[PDB]
């Protein structure tokens, strides 16, 4: 599974709509292409994906 | 012969007058306030 290093997160837009109204982008440094779990540890936000 | 200077060559703010439906055209003064109601089909969803 890919190993992710030096992950820093910045939020592009933030509109607290009922729908998935916020978008953030994750910048990282991987080693192989692959898919893995992404999840927000606090219920202040819920990720669509 | 003693018309004077017509308003065609006097009108301020660059009004040019035409005559038949007598009117002043292209007159540069003031602000037009616009109110616009847009459908959602005329926006673009954030995800796209």
């Amino acid at each position: 599974a890919p190993t992710i290093i030096d992950l820093t997160c910045t939020v592009a837009t933030c509109t607290h709509s009922s729908d998935f109204g916020g978008v953030l982008t994750l910048t990282y440094k991987t080693d192989k292409n692959g898919d893995c779990s992404v999840h927000s540890h606090s219920n202040v936000a819920t990720l669509q994906e | 012969k003693e018309k004077g200077t017509a308003l065609n060559t006097k009108a301020p703010f660059g009004c040019q007058i035409k005559t038949n439906p007598v009117r002043a055209m292209n007159c540069a003064v003031g602000n037009i306030p616009v109110s616009m109601n847009l459908p959602d089909s005329a926006f673009t969803r954030i995800v796209e």
